[PDB]
RNA sequence: AAAUUGCCGGGAGGGAAGCGGAUGGGGGCCGGCGAUGCGCCCCGGC
RNA sequence: UAGGAGGGCGCGGCGGCCGAUGCAAAACCCGGGGCGCGAGCCCGGGCGGAGCGGCCGUCGGUGCAGAUCUUGGUGGUAGUA
């Protein structure tokens, strides 16, 4: 895809975030993936799980 | 250019396993096919009749796919995946696809004896 | 990849444009992977040119002879496509090769899992060079 | 010739890795893989075998329940693999850290408005990873409309089964296995 | 006494016997001696592709082929394979390879 | 407060201007979900 | 005579999809467009753009003729793969061909 | 294309033929059917 | 066996990706060479003279030895009655 300039800055105001209302579309907020950070090697390489 | 399998191919049965009746009739194809019968001999496998393919007969994972030249195939089409077999020719060996033309079985043949490649099919149409 | 290395590869590893699959998928697959800077060019996690941050690429150049790039990729440049390969055009003897691919790859702890596999399609490249400069010499067939 | 059934292999099936083909899911398999494996934790073992179900044996769990089960425990972190819904018939939530796989936007909205982190089973790994003082739980499975049909027959004596019925009323399967007045009561 | 043999050989006390760590422990002090990293090679002409593995030499040291009881240097054989098949000849002696070497006479 | 920017292209005969990026959207960054993505795109295009 | 089960005009030609799934998986593809390896391997000519997500000025939105869209296709770097398509254009095999397709 | 027929060359036949497992004898066909290259050295220049 | 499930092979489309083709595509023939336990696949040669294949997703008028099956052809009976 080649966003032109113009679309670029208003993909915000169409699509939104993580907030009610905040999108363009009724009843929409981006939906979230079930790992915040889906590197595995950082996870098990973690100081905490290592 | 030297094969890699280190242990010879066995073959516990070398013999096709041809369809029950295809010798009686022309209409039936050589293809198996398992009988299905009630009453089958086949089926029932009384001694003296054609054997079935079980997963017995199957060969070792360790020597499957090797082709009498101890390599396992790899069919290419273009000189673009042929070069691809750099680190696999002696495990792996090249076949030019069946549809290419003369011309390009030439390009092909003339990369793979630089990169070192056992092809099957360099005396293929010329 | 701006999303992780294992996540591209969880995305790409069933199919993608590089890679070539024969044989059906029974146990007869034949599975190579064509990107340009797949080292033994097998399509797994670890070979895998797509779901990596720290890939090298060991290619015989442009029509001339006997020069090889040596390409790894930058890191942090990562999402800019054009300056995201370090291209490295090589041209001297074998050895010297060899010493600055250890250099680039396994010495400064690139990435030291394709120390060996990155110099043995160094040695391919350079004697498929050094065929194509000489011609066929040798059968190499005992 | 040896006498036994089926050969001696197992007959029964469990699950061994997600019919679900979600990527974030197999990447919460591999890690709970490792975890299983080389940490031995009983609780990595639950969690790894109930990321391997359904969303049948994963049922969601409301506030109106963790809250409860919350009650006097806010040291320990609360772990449900499934769905955290919210619950409008609660008031005040304690502050408690919960991870799960999804939060409908209402109930984290909730959990954040009243101070509590709401996690994922990768941030749950990360300071959890063994488990350390963590609360396991579980939805209600039997709640599910469809489990009111199961059981032991409608039309036999002590049995409080629901049966199909295209609608209420009382036309619909009240005459004759219903009461003494026609014909007998079930 | 095949077991007998076996036996003996198997102790423990023999097999330093036979192994000889005495006079290691005379060279190297009185303490067996270390051992270091040799090949030094460092110049590797071709890096092949495939797991490396390099050429053997035979460290098993196989026992020589015994001669029958029946054979005595001084003895009359009978060849029986072939061109000099039925050929009586003279057993010299056994050879060092585990071949019998004989003679005619010529 | 922290979100990456990213840097417009401008074209030949584009005027100068003291310009910086476009702050990356929070959309092109939300989870990429193969299999919805093939079951939905399967629905849409029976839709046809 | 028939054919077995004859088609018939009233199968089930359109599916539903729920609205917020559509929401859902444009987000996911949207999302897709920014990882340059998936590009990638989906299967663009991508070694020469400058960077991802690819933006351009406001100053394309003027252009009117295809000679100056492929001028603005050079400054960036997807002629590479608008060329991929125009010389990967074929005729389609099979029935197709004799379908309108 | 097969069914089916002819001609040419081969093969075999004491009231069936065909098929499975053994090899054996004929054919017909396979040079990736089967290798000649590695190390050490001395020039002679590259 | 009746039956149930899993993994695959194969035919024809559609959305994609990688290709082949007048230096010969599709089809069909072969005492040709192989791979798979097998469905089947790959290569060789001939005729052929213009198209075709592979992989992922997905869809279907999708796999024949029987039905005194349907249409078309061909036999033995028979150079007989
Ligand atoms: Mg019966
Ligand atoms: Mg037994
Ligand atoms: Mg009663
Ligand atoms: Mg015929
Ligand atoms: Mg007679
Ligand atoms: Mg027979
Ligand atoms: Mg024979
Ligand atoms: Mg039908
Ligand atoms: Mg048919
Ligand atoms: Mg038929
Ligand atoms: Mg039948």
């Amino acid at each position: 895809v080649i966003w032109t300039e113009s679309a670029f800055k208003k993909l915000d105001e169409v699509y939104g975030s993580f907030e009610a209302s905040s999108s363009k579309k009724k009843g929409f907020v981006l939906p979230r993936p079930k790992m915040t950070n889906a590197d595995l090697g950082r996870l098990i390489n973690s100081d905490e799980v290592q | 250019a030297v094969p890699l399998l280190t242990r010879k191919i066995v073959k516990k049965r070398v013999k096709h396993f041809k369809r029950a009746h295809s010798d009686r009739y022309i209409g039936l194809k050589q293809s198996w096919r398992r009988p299905k019968g009630i009453d089958s001999r086949v089926r029932r496998k009384f001694k003296g009749c054609t054997l079935m393919p079980n997963i017995g007969y199957g060969s070792d994972k360790k020597t499957r796919h090797y082709l009498p030249n101890k390599f396992k195939k790899f069919v290419v089409h273009n000189v673009s995946e042929l070069e691809l077999l750099m680190m696999h020719n002696r495990t792996y060996c090249a076949e030019i696809a069946h549809n290419v033309s003369t011309k390009k079985r030439k390009d092909i043949v003339e990369r793979a004896a630089q990169l070192d490649i056992v092809v099957t099919n360099k005396l293929a149409r010329l | 990849t701006t999303v992780p290395g294992s996540l591209v590869w969880e995305l790409v590893k069933k199919n993608n444009c590089f890679l070539i699959k024969q044989f059906g998928n029974s146990n007869a697959k034949v599975q190579f992977s064509k990107e340009p800077n797949n080292l033994y060019n097998v399509h797994s996690y670890k070979f895998s040119g797509l779901a990596n941050s720290k890939t090298v690429a060991v290619q015989p150049s442009a029509g001339e002879d006997k020069a090889v790039v040596l390409s790894t990729t930058k890191t942090k440049k990562q999402n800019t496509p054009a300056k995201l390969q370090h291209k490295t055009l090589m041209r001297k003897e074998f050895r010297k090769m060899a010493k600055s691919v250890k250099n680039q790859v396994c010495d400064n702890y690139y990435r030291p899992d394709l120390t060996k596999p990155a110099l043995a399609r160094l040695s391919a490249v350079y004697r498929s060079l050094q065929v194509s400069k000489s011609g066929i010499k040798k059968k190499n067939r005992q | 010739g040896i006498d036994l059934v089926a050969g001696g292999r197992n007959k029964r099936t469990k699950r061994t890795a997600p019919k679900s083909d979600d990527v974030y899911l197999k990447l919460l398999v591999k890690l709970y893989r490792f975890l299983v494996r080389r940490t031995k934790s009983q609780f990595n073992a639950v969690i790894l075998k109930r990321l391997f179900m359904s969303k049948t044996n994963r049922p969601p769990l409301s506030m109106r329940r963790l809250v409860r089960f919350m009650e006097g425990k806010e040291d320990k972190i609360a772990v449900i693999v499934g769905t955290i819904t919210d619950d409008q018939r609660v008031y005040e939530i304690p502050a408690m850290k919960v991870a799960a796989l999804r939060f409908t936007e209402t109930a984290r909205a909730r959990i954040v408005n009243a101070g509590g982190e709401c996690l994922t089973f990768d941030q749950l790994a990360l300071r959890a990873p063994l488990g350390q003082n963590t609360l396991l739980l579980r939805g209600p499975k039997n709640a599910r409309e469809a489990v009111r049909h199961f059981g032991k027959a409608p039309g036999v004596p002590h049995s409080h089964t629901k049966p199909y019925v295209r609608s209420k009323g009382r036309k619909f399967e009240k005459a004759r296995g219903r009461r003494n007045s026609r014909g007998f009561k079930v | 006494s095949k077991m007998a043999l076996g036996i003996k050989r198997a102790s423990r006390s023999h097999t330093y016997h036979r192994r000889g760590l005495w006079a290691i422990k005379a060279k190297h002090g009185g303490a067996l001696p270390k051992a270091e990293k040799p090949a030094a090679v460092a110049e590797p002409k071709f890096y092949p592709a495939d797991d490396v593995k390099p050429r053997t030499v035979s460290t098993r040291k196989p026992h020589p082929t015994k001669l029958r009881s029946t054979i005595t240097p001084g003895t009359v054989l009978i060849l029986l394979a072939g061109r000099y098949m039925g050929k009586r000849v003279v057993f010299l002696k056994q050879l060092q390879s585990g071949l019998l070497l004989i003679t005619g006479p010529f | 407060t922290a979100r990456p920017l990213v840097s417009v292209k401008a074209l030949d005969g584009d005027m100068a201007t003291d310009a910086a990026g476009v702050p990356m959207p929070h959309v092109m960054k939300a989870p990429i979900r193969p299999d919805v993505i093939t079951f939905v795109h399967r629905l849409v295009s029976c839709n046809s | 005579g028939r054919m077995f089960a004859p088609t018939r005009i009233w199968r089930k030609w359109h599916r539903r999809v729920n609205v917020r799934l559509r929401r859902v998986a444009v987000a996911s593809a949207l999302a897709a467009t920014a990882v340059p390896a998936i590009v990638t391997a989906r299967g663009h000519r991508i070694e020469s753009v400058p960077e991802f997500p690819l933006v351009v000025s406001d100053s394309a939105e003027g252009i009117e003729k295809t000679a100056q869209a492929i001028k603005v296709l050079k400054q960036l770097g997807a002629y590479a793969d608008a060329e991929k398509a125009k010389d990967s254009v074929g005729i389609r095999p099979g029935k197709g061909k004799m379908r309108n397709r």
